[PDB]
């Protein structure tokens, strides 16, 4: 069975409706999971066998699975190349080899009812709170990124680790906001009910039905589908992949429950091109910039979402900590406290064989290999030879 | 691919049309000028052909048309294979043509003079080939053979020379290489047939010597007698005019002198009492003849090195003849007073000879150098009334003592390595050809020197002599000097010793302060202090002395130019190890002893010194220390010793302490390796007290360990495996095994199984071994089980308790890096049943104490084990196998259900191994396995096999069951054989090399079809030579 | 007898560099012919000859730099590239005027070469002990910024103590004075920051060691205050000595202790 | 090209392949991986008199694997018969790689080389290496982990082929 793992923000609903057609035509159960953080959990389960068949995510963690070996290299037929756009191709690639399926490319959400005229920057926004407040996201650097890379944002001449960034002016002028009063749940929860001026929460704001809109530097996160090398399931996962997924029925059954955006698949995108939301969130990525796909983005992120925390209200800055942000761009992660030797040993212990049940009651039970068995018409001569050959002693 | 591979074969294998022999060719050609991947095909593509079961009906066709050579050698190649292994069930006719076309064509070819511009190789095969149908049938099918080519031989002088050609061979087939290739039995009765035929070849090889003046055929005679001259009875030899017609007429002319003078050598080496007179004639002559080819006025080693390599030849046969000779015989000519000029002669032989430079020639000189003077040294031990062969050797044994001074090699050998990690570092050779050459050197010369005293330091005086006034000076020659005065050291007495060595340092002092140039200075310094280090007796006597001395070397540890240092160093440990008390007890005229002074001014002393260095000299003083026996005084002096490192341990710890990520810091990584490395040297050096300083870094050293360890795993996680190749995780996996061979080291030393046990044991178990568990496939260092090893070994019954654990941790997750193939990861395989071993061996008790299930998994672990085509996991297995059978012997609750459990399954696996040609290397333990089983069988087994146990007795059973096993797995054997093959198991289950003999006799075999009743296998000797064995 | 004449003979004449008052031994008050008195005159014969400079320093910190050597009073390869001083026995008359302190650390000497991308050092011998990368020109990948420096390594601080100073981004300074010397580099090495700063750039802080005027005052004061460091010993140099690798006289050491008894 | 052609025999686990490779790459290689018949790799040595080539027939020394056996040793200009110093069986089986040798290869130069002697447990003593010396072969302890004597084979044969006992190798 493909066991799938993905987010729950997005339309992890409709992911088992297209399941349940390939369930029906083909026999394999498809069970749609969402458990705490795949992002993390993923590259880890894979040392002890464990872990999905197929991942959903944006292409900027599957830089990391890459060069560990746990991305199945995909090579689809290029008549399947020809349904995608190139650039979305150029995404998911990595040392010239396809690592996973370009899905999805993933804008600004407001209640139309609050704050109809759009500011087409940010300066000018804080100034209006003072008249509603009389009558986003904080802790991911996914929904603070906006301005940070405003004023000026790994540069791009191959991205060289060894120039990473200003960075300030942007981020600053925010804190300014916090600090003046002009994370998930409890800033949609003004959104949804109408009590507040990327696209995975578009159909979410239909019950109470706040007037939405797009209008107009985030992150261009092409969600994207990657197999499993330690899987056996690695032929049948792009059968479902490129031939129920990706296509008019199976995106499109993505995007009933829970719109994708802007998609890769030329059939679908361009019915979708008329959509005013879709046409100007890939605006956004006009102005914006493609996310890159390498084992050196991650501590980015972490860095980037710890910065934020503390430039609010915490026990740091925001230039103190773009300092250390700035620094912390070869192994993300290995061990993080040294004394751990007195934590071990005043530690819970578990068990295993070789130290449960009894020996000298039995000698025998039930059960080139390991522990296998053993393995372990005419006459020859004619011509000159042949009669020569009376002997060397005559008779 | 075996698929271009079978589609090729199968053209050439069709047998439906006419074989293509132009493509043949081609790939003949191809395989011997082919290019890699052409190359590649070609040889598979032959190879797979030439296997086939019915390559042979075509190889006629091959040596009737083809035109090339290489073609027909290889169509040869498939017709010896079907020889060798399917002969006995060829349809008899076309065996009866392959003779008439093998013998025909050896007509045909070596009865024409063309043979030579004609294919040599090809010929020679061709004969090979006749005498493999020979080996297959004969004398039982040609009974005439002998007498028909001895008379053929008669006709045509070409002819006779093949003949004496394939008799040759036959002879080195049935008398040098019958050992695996031809069964015991058989291998007999060739001999026998070959041995009693003999005296009609013997006359046939007279003839052509005493009359024949063709140069082919007397030299073909020569080397044919050379092998006869291996195998055949002395009367021949001893009794014949042969000596002297090969000294007579052979010896001298050129082209047959090496022929002959190799004959003279295997004639020369026999040991017999009956031939004095014969012996004496033998030599007198050879010398006579020597001398007219290699004139005692000649420069030998000129002679050898400008010499063409006949020449040389000529001068290595020489120097075997004469020595094999004298070592055989010198007291024959010793007790011949008309004999003493050639004797001489002789000796004057070997000392031109001997100087000679090649290492060969001269070990081989050597060889009979020592010979001698071991002989005058058993004779009389005495120096300068007289014993009588000492007497005779007078005038020429002073000529082998300048000698060995003169030539005197190297006394140790250091190599520039570089580790499997970046670092260089100076590896010494333990045991090597040439500090073997040393050792001989030096045996040598110091018999010479207990048969003369005053000769030898004569000798080294009148060496050193020549060093100061120029005459011999050289590096070399100074270098030379030193270390034959170095190597006679203990051979004189004390007092003389001292009397010797007073002018030796004061003569060479005076020649350090007389040469000008830094260079010379700092050699002749190095060979001072060598000479020195190599007289600790005369150190121990004199304090002041000795004092002078060791600060001479911290006044040279700072000298700039390379090699004062090293040796400085190198001295010291020398003369730290070899006068360790010296430097705790109080001297005369001291008021503290001299460590004390030391550990007071080490920085200062070792400022200058290289890493490598400063470890050589902390290991040096590490036995000053282990010298001290009050265990508190002791203790004190550990601790300063190991301050200086212990102050950068300690803040690099605390770095660590408050930022892990230090450890992620290049240079502080290198830190900590220098630190633990020095800590092991220090350790070797004082060991079990040693326990105080690693006590007081353990824990935290575990945690670096630990710390590091996953720092490595993740680094793989992130890069994959090419991540391991560059400095950090290289120097990273440094700092794990500096760990890991400190904590062995110090337990390896310890004297206390018991504290060791609850104090050290535990905290690797989570520290390294869960570590290791823990750890990714190729993060796994496997240095850990090793280690373990060692640990197991050093506590046995202190830490069988904690196998279990131990095994949770690395026995489970190891095993699946290792039971896919036998190749990958081979220092695991190596390591893990190096720790099995241990356990096995210190704690079965272990295995007596864990679940069945698992009991199976290291059962097969074994097997695994011993299944290995490297040898030393398979050499390993299989002595697990055995101690493992005789503990369970020794527990007799376990010992029927464990017989009852696997016995068969033991037997049927070790049987697929010895029948198998790969493992042939382990055959010795394969018998003393199956021997001790089979005994085992006889009377120690209460319980029975099978359910019906009294139809089933055990050794019937057994028999049986071995009969049929062996029937299935190799169905062409016959019933005879089998039935044969396992009353020899029984019958020779207390006669090892009898039963390796059997097996090997099983192994050849199981490897031709003899098929149906066809019987050579000679079951009355056999049964017969069970029989005896038996009785005993 | 015999024995005491070849200890005696052994302790007094045996050496290969040969050179006077050596500090590789033990002070000469406890006598070799390798030990003399007479330091006073030698020093200003020395001094005489550096005034007419024959000999090519530009070029060697080439070689230095770039290691090429060609060709046939100065050393080549690495090894004796640094000043070496004599005991301090025969003491100047000029010393509060003309001779410079140095508070020496316990460390191990090292030449330091930075060029090309990377950091190296050395011992006295020779041997390359060391390489790393430095915020020193030419020591950072970041292929004409060379740097040669004298230094004594304290292992407890990770700190290369810069005792002197050869060679800065192509300058050499052996053609230089002892003072002009120290100052220059008590000058450009505070205004490089990171420097003395343990930086992934830069893992070996670098410091220089400050110098002293040797007033009957000043003496006492440095042999009052603290260091940051184990204190090895006192270096007295000349302050117009010309940098000459090797021993010299133009540079004295003494212990610690030592100076008590001498004149303060 | 002024090359020549070199056999390489010996048993199994002996050291040729690794032996090979290390002239080769400069790596070491921990693995046995038994080689098939023949591998052929061209291996050069650059002398005082110019360049100089040898083409290695690596050959396999397990029986199993034997492939053509002496069929490779036709044309052979000169050859190394190799054992290991940790496996006396490796040793006495010599004078048949040998034998089988100079049957093709009457006139040839060949080196017996002892490797391994890196290992610490010397099984085959220097005392009981003798084979050579009747058969006048050259001799060398040799190691293809520290590469202890690890050109000499090469460097004697180069010579005795060339015909300069003088001559050298030199870095490129
Ligand atoms: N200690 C040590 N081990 C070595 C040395 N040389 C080779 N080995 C090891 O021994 C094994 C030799 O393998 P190969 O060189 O493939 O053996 P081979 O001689 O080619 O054997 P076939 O392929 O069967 O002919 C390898 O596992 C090496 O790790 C050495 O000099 N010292
Ligand atoms: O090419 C260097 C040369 O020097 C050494 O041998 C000489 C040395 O050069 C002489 O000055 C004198 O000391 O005799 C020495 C004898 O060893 C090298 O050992 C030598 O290989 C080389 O020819
Ligand atoms: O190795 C040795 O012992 C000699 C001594 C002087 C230099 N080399
Ligand atoms: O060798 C050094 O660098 C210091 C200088 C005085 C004595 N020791
Ligand atoms: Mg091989």
């Amino acid at each position: 069975k493909l066991v799938i793992w993905i987010n729950g923000d997005k339309g992890y609903n409709g992911l088992a409706e297209v399941g349940k057609k390939f369930e029906k035509d083909t026999g394999i159960k498809v069970t749609v999971e969402h458990p705490d953080k795949l992002e993390e959990k993923f590259p880890q389960v894979a040392a002890t066998g464990d872990g999905p068949d197929i991942i959903f995510w944006a292409h900027d963690r599957f830089g990391g699975y890459a060069q560990s070996g746990l991305l199945a290299e995909i090579t689809p037929d290029k008549a399947f190349q020809d349904k995608l756009y190139p650039f979305t191709w150029d995404a998911v690639r990595y040392n010239g080899k396809l690592i996973a399926y370009p899905i999805a490319v993933e804008s600004l959400i407001y209640n139309k009812d609050l704050l109809p005229n759009p500011p087409k920057t940010w300066e000018e926004i804080p100034a209006l709170d003072k008249e509603l407040k009389a009558k986003f996201n904080l802790q991911e650097p996914y929904f603070t990124w906006p301005l940070i890379a405003a004023d000026g944002g790994f540069k791009y001449e191959k991205y060289d680790i060894k120039d990473v960034g200003g960075a300030k002016a942007g981020l600053t002028f925010l804190v300014d906001l916090i600090k003046n009063k002009h994370d998930y749940s409890i800033a949609e929860a003004a959104f949804n009910k109408g009590e507040t001026a990327g696209p995975w929460a578009w159909s979410n704001i239909d019950t109470s039905k706040v007037n939405y809109g797009v209008t107009v530097k985030p992150f261009v996160g092409v969600l994207s589908a990657g197999i499993n090398a330690a899987s056996p399931n690695k032929e049948l996962a792009k059968e479902f992949l490129e031939n129920y997924l990706l296509t008019d029925e199976g995106l499109e059954a993505v995007n009933k429950d829970k719109p994708l955006g802007a998609v890769a698949l030329k059939s679908y995108e361009e019915e979708l091109a008329k959509d005013p939301r879709i046409a100007a969130t890939m605006e956004n990525a006009q102005k914006g910039e493609i996310m890159p796909n390498i084992p050196q983005m991650s501590a980015f992120w972490y860095a980037v979402r710890t910065a934020v925390i503390n430039a609010a209200s915490g026990r740091q800055t925001v230039d103190e900590a773009l300092a250390a942000a700035q620094t912390n761009a070869e192994f993300s992660n290995t061990s993080n406290l040294f004394g751990n030797s007195g934590a071990k040993t005043f530690g819970g212990f578990a068990s295993s064989s070789f130290g449960e049940q009894k020996p000298t009651g039995t000698f025998s039970s039930g059960g080139p290999t390991f522990g296998g068995s053993p393995g372990f018409g005419k006459v020859f001569g004619e011509g000159t030879a042949a009669a020569s050959a009376g002997g060397f002693g005559f008779g | 691919m075996t698929m271009l591979a079978d589609h090729a074969a199968r053209q050439l294998l069709d047998f439906s049309q006419k074989l293509d022999i132009n493509l043949l060719d081609n790939v003949v050609n191809c395989l011997y000028h082919g290019e890699g991947a052409q190359q590649r095909m070609a040889q598979e593509v032959l190879t797979h052909l030439k296997e086939h079961p019915d390559a042979w009906t075509r190889v006629d066709t091959i040596l009737e048309f083809s035109q090339n050579m290489n073609t027909k050698y290889y169509g040869l190649q498939i017709l010896e294979n079907v020889i060798k292994t399917r002969w006995k069930i060829l349809p008899r006719n076309q065996c009866e043509g392959i003779k008439k076309y093998v013998v025909g064509l050896i007509i045909k070819t070596s009865s024409d003079p063309t043979c030579v511009e004609k294919e040599k190789v090809y010929i020679g095969k061709l004969n090979m080939i006749l005498v493999q149908i020979l080996k297959q049938e004969w004398p039982k099918h040609w009974p005439t053979f002998i007498s028909d080519i001895v008379g053929a031989s008669r006709t045509s002088e070409s002819l006779c020379q093949n003949n004496m050609v394939i008799l040759k061979l036959l002879s080195e087939e049935v008398f040098d290489f019958s050992s695996g290739q031809i069964t015991q039995v058989k291998s007999k009765h060739l001999k026998d047939s070959m041995c009693n035929e003999f005296s009609q070849i013997f006359q046939l090889c007279q003839f052509v010597m005493e009359n024949s003046q063709n140069a082919p055929l007397v030299h073909a005679t020569l080397e044919t007698l050379l092998r006869f001259l291996n195998w055949i009875p002395l009367g021949y030899i001893f009794e014949t005019k042969l000596i002297s017609t090969l000294i007579y007429k052979f010896l001298n002319v050129p082209m047959f002198r090496n022929v002959s003078l190799k004959c003279l050598t295997e004639i020369a080496g026999v040991s017999v009492s009956q031939y004095e007179e014969q012996f004496v004639t033998l030599f007198t002559l050879t010398m006579m003849q020597l001398k007219q080819m290699l004139p005692l006025n000649t420069n030998i080693r000129l002679a050898y090195s400008n010499g063409k390599d006949d020449e040389q030849n000529f001068i290595q046969n020489l120097s075997l003849f004469l020595c094999t000779f004298l070592k055989e015989h010198d007291q024959l000519i010793e007790k011949r007073l008309n004999l003493r000029e050639t004797l001489m002669e002789a000796l004057h032989y070997m000392l031109l000879v001997s100087e000679v430079e090649e290492t060969e020639i001269f070990k081989i000189c050597l060889e009979y150098w020592n010979h001698l003077a071991a002989e005058l040294y058993r004779e009389s031990p005495f120096s300068t009334d007289v014993p009588p062969r000492r007497q005779l050797y007078l005038p020429m044994l002073f000529k082998v003592r300048l000698l060995m001074v003169s030539r005197m090699a190297k006394p140790e050998e250091v190599l520039v390595v570089e580790n499997d990690q970046g670092e260089v570092v100076r590896e010494f050779m333990k045991d090597t050809d040439s500090i073997n050459l040393y050792k001989n050197m030096r045996e040598t010369l110091v018999y010479l020197t207990h048969l003369d005293y005053v000769d030898t330091e004569r000798i080294m005086t009148e060496k050193l002599h020549n060093q100061v006034n120029g005459t011999e000076w050289s590096w070399k020659n100074l270098n030379t000097l030193c270390w034959a005065i170095g190597s006679i050291s203990g051979a004189m007495h004390e007092e003389d010793e001292k009397r010797f060595l007073v002018t030796v340092i004061k003569d060479l002092l005076g020649l350090c302060e007389q040469k000008r140039g830094k260079d010379n200075k700092a050699i002749i310094a190095s060979n001072i202090m060598y000479i020195v280090g190599q007289y600790p007796r005369f150190l121990r006597a004199h304090w002041k002395f000795l004092k002078t001395v060791v600060n001479k070397l911290f006044e040279f540890m700072h000298e700039t130019h390379d090699g004062v240092q090293d040796m400085a160093c190198d001295t010291f440990i020398k003369i730290a190890q070899k006068c360790r008390r010296h430097f705790v007890q109080v001297q005369v005229g001291e008021v503290m002893p001299f460590i004390d002074e030391i550990l007071n001014n080490i920085n200062t002393i070792i400022c200058d010194l290289q890493p490598q260095q400063v470890h050589t000299f902390y290991e040096a003083v590490g036995y000053m220390i282990g010298a001290q026996t009050d265990q508190t005084v002791q203790e004190h002096l550990i601790e300063k010793y190991m301050l200086l490192p212990n102050q950068v341990w300690d803040s690099i710890i605390q770095q660590a302490t408050k930022n892990v990520d230090i450890l992620k810091d290049p240079e502080t990584v290198k830190q900590l390796g220098s630190i633990l490395k020095t800590n092991v040297r220090a350790c070797k050096a004082v060991g079990h007290p040693f326990v105080i300083q690693l006590g007081r870094i353990y824990l935290d050293m575990l945690n670096v360990y630990k710390c590091l360890s996953e720092n490595i795993s993740a680094a793989i996680q992130a890069n994959g495996e090419m991540v391991t190749k560059q400095p950090l995780i290289r120097s990273m996996r440094t700092v794990k095994r500096e760990t890991l061979k400190l904590i062995s080291g110090w337990v390896s030393r310890s004297n206390d199984p018991q504290m060791v046990a609850e104090n050290f044991v535990p905290p690797l178990l989570d520290a390294v071994l869960i570590d290791y568990q823990r750890n990714v496939p190729a993060a796994r260092e496997p240095e850990v089980l090793s280690t373990m090893a060692i640990i197991v070994n050093k506590l046995g019954g202190h830490i069988t308790a904690e196998i279990p654990q131990i095994f949770d941790a690395v026995f489970e997750c190891t095993l699946n890096m290792i039971n896919k193939d036998f190749e990958e990861y081979p220092e695991h395989r190596t390591n893990f049943f190096l720790l099995l071993q241990a356990v096995n061996s210190h704690c079965f008790p272990a295995f007596l104490a864990i679940p069945p299930t698992q009991f199976k998994l290291v059962l097969d672990s074994i097997i695994w084990a011993f299944k290995h085509t490297m040898r030393n996991v398979a050499d390993t297995g299989l002595q697990i196998l055995f101690t493992l059978l005789q503990n369970v012997a020794q527990e007799e609750a376990a010992a029927q259900s464990f017989y009852q459990t696997y016995f068969c399954d033991i037997l049927q696996h070790i049987f697929s191994v010895v029948t198998d040609t790969s493992h042939t290397a382990g055959l010795t333990m394969h018998a003393s396995i199956l021997a001790y089983m089979f005994n085992l069988v006889e009377e120690g087994k209460i319980s029975t096999s099978l359910n019906p146990g009294n139809p089933v007795n055990n050794q019937i059973f057994l028999q049986e069951y071995v009969a049929n096993l062996l029937k299935s797995a190799f169905p062409h054997l016959q019933d005879a054989q089998v039935k044969l093959f396992v009353t020899g198991l029984f019958s020779l289950n207390q006669d090892i090399p009898a039963f390796k003999e059997h097996l090997r006799d099983f192994l050849v075999q199981i490897k031709e079809f003899a098929g149906e009743d066809t019987s050579d296998l000679f079951l009355e000797e056999r049964e017969i030579a069970l029989r005896q064995a038996d009785e005993e | 007898g015999s024995m005491e004449e070849l200890s005696q003979a052994l302790a007094s004449s045996f050496s290969v560099s040969q050179d006077l008052n050596s500090t590789a031994a033990p002070h000469p008050r406890l006598k070799s012919k390798y030990s003399s008195l007479e330091q006073s005159e030698r020093r200003r014969r020395l001094l005489e000859l550096q005034k007419s400079k024959r000999l090519d320093y530009v070029n060697h910190a080439r070689r230095l730099a770039e290691d090429d050597w060609t060709g046939m009073k100065l050393p080549k390869h690495y090894a004796n590239q640094l000043m070496l001083s004599e005991w301090l026995i025969d003491v100047p008359s000029d010393l509060g005027q003309e001779w410079i302190v140095v508070v020496c650390p316990v460390g191990k000497r090292a030449l330091i070469v930075a060029s090309r991308g990377s950091t190296s050092a050395y011992t006295k011998s020779g041997y390359c002990v060391n390489r790393f990368s430095s915020l020193l020109p030419g020591g950072n990948r970041r292929a004409k910024d060379y740097t040669i420096l004298d230094c004594i390594y304290n292992e407890v601080n990770q700190t290369y103590y810069v005792l002197d100073v050869m060679c800065w981004r192509g300058h050499p300074f052996y053609d230089c004075q002892t003072d002009f010397r120290f100052y220059w580099m008590h000058s450009k090495l505070p205004e490089e920051e990171g420097l003395g700063e343990k930086t992934k750039l830069n893992p070996f802080k670098f410091v220089g060691l400050k110098n002293f005027p040797c007033t009957p005052e000043s003496l006492c004061d440095v042999l009052s205050m603290d260091f940051p460091f184990e204190v090895d010993g006192l270096l007295f140099y000349h302050k117009q000595t010309h940098y000459s690798p090797g021993s010299t006289p133009l540079v004295g050491w003494l212990r610690p202790y030592m100076v008590s008894d001498v004149l303060g | 090209q002024v090359q020549f052609k070199l056999v390489l025999v010996g048993d199994g686990g002996t050291g040729k392949t690794t032996f090979v490779k290390r002239h080769l790459t400069g790596e070491f290689e921990k693995k046995y991986v038994a080689t098939l018949g023949v591998e052929v790799h061209p291996l050069v040595f650059h002398t005082n008199r110019g360049p100089i080539k040898f083409n290695v027939w690596d050959t396999a020394g397990l029986e199993k694997f034997g492939g053509l056996r002496d069929g490779y040793y036709i044309q052979a200009q000169c050859a190394i018969i190799m054992f290991d110093v940790t496996s006396r069986v490796t040793y006495k089986n010599v004078p048949n790689w040998h034998r089988d040798l100079v049957r093709v290869c009457e006139n040839i130069p060949i080196v017996l080389c002892g490797n391994k002697v890196d290992i610490k447990d010397r099984k085959v003593k220097a005392k009981s290496i003798v084979f050579h010396r009747k058969k006048n072969l050259q001799y060398y302890d040799i190691s293809a982990k520290s590469n202890y004597n690890f050109e000499k084979p090469f460097l004697w044969l180069a010579r005795k082929l060339i015909g300069d006992p003088n001559l050298e190798f030199v870095a490129m």
